[PDB]
């Protein structure tokens, strides 16, 4: 296959290659995503120096 | 008529000063984020 052949609505979403993204595939299928980003933090401590 | 007026200098007198202000972040790190799950044959 290529670009093309894929649906035009279809094209609005991830396209997985097979065999290429076949790890990505099985992530999809699980619902999981292959980044987790870290848990977010709290705001920086803002100090204040003179001059 | 010499004692009509005198000559006077002008001074600026109630001066002050200050420091700036400048703002800084304490302390600094990273947390490393996770990914991967095994291929399969």
């Amino acid at each position: 296959a290529k670009k093309e052949h894929v649906p035009t609505w279809l094209q609005n979403t991830h396209v997985y290659s097979w065999p290429k993204n076949k790890k990505n595939i099985l992530l999809r299928l699980l619902r999981e995503e292959e980044f987790v980003a870290p848990p977010r933090g709290p705001l920086p401590t803002l100090q204040v120096v003179p001059l | 008529a010499e004692e009509g007026a005198l000559v006077a200098a002008v001074e600026p007198g109630p001066l002050a000063d200050g420091a700036a202000v400048r703002l800084a972040l304490a302390g600094e790190g990273e947390a490393c984020p996770l990914l991967g799950s095994p291929g399969a044959g």
